[PDB]
């Protein structure tokens, strides 16, 4: 899988494509089709991190996403394109709550 | 909120864009924001009397802590009002404390205060709220927490 955790407005923002970089996330669309038929995405880019990923996670709220990579947590202020936070892991949960961690 | 995209340099206003929602934070409204607080056209009289048509209580006892402090945090704070009839002051420590205490609410009528704190040694109190309001009473002793 890529990173990517999807806000319920609809956007799966992800990040790469496979090491294309993180440069890419977004859709939030704009248009309706049937079940068994094939969608349309939109195209703006945020983000061009550098360390590579293999966790997603949104923040409860969808919101604040830890993502995890080279070892590391990148958190992001994502609308932001903030880096919410960073430091290094091993492993992890988020206080559920969404406010701890 | 439709949302819409920017461009700063020279932008664009068109009629299409697309909603998203976002939660936004609460809102909590105080004893604060509508009370003056004050000192009394008649305290001995109107303390009283404030009593008589409005009064309601609530006892506590207090065994594991004896300090008032806690409340204190909560009560001077949360109604900001005037602690008194010279019964406010209290150095680093004091033995016993009153605070009769002041100020109107809101649609015109007040809210008054009358918090014996009583230390035997453990605390045990006496909050009174009276009130020239109905709506006060039942407030002052939950809103000062």
């Amino acid at each position: 899988e890529p990173a990517m955790s999807m806000d319920a407005n609809g956007k799966i923002i992800w990040a790469k494509h496979s090491e294309v970089q993180q440069a890419n996330l977004k859709a939030m669309g704009d248009t309706e089709i049937k079940d068994g038929e094939r969608l349309p995405l939109a195209v703006k880019d945020m983000g061009s991190c550098e360390i590579y990923p293999q966790t997603i996670q949104h923040n409860p709220n969808g919101r604040f996403v830890v993502v995890c990579g080279d070892g590391e947590y990148i958190i992001y202020t994502a609308m932001a394109l903030r880096n919410k936070s960073f430091g290094s892991a091993q492993e992890f949960a988020w206080a559920h709550d969404s406010s701890e961690y | 909120f439709t949302v819409k995209d920017c461009d700063p340099n020279t932008g664009e206003i068109d009629e299409e864009g697309y909603e998203d929602e976002y939660v936004l934070e609460d809102l909590e409204v105080t004893v604060a924001d509508h009370i003056q607080k004050v000192m009394k056209v008649n305290f001995e009289a109107a303390w009283d009397e404030v009593g008589d048509e409005f009064e309601k209580e609530e006892t506590f006892t207090l065994s594991t802590i004896k300090t008032l402090e806690e409340a204190v945090g909560n009560i001077v704070k949360f109604l900001g009002m005037h602690p008194c009839e010279r019964s406010d002051k209290v150095p680093e420590n004091k033995n016993t404390h009153t605070l009769l205490l002041a100020g109107v609410f809101r649609g015109g009528h007040d809210i008054l205060v009358r918090s014996r704190l009583l230390l035997l040694d453990t605390v045990t109190m006496q909050v009174t709220a009276r009130s020239s309001e109905e709506l006060p009473v039942d407030i002052i002793l939950a809103s000062v927490g």
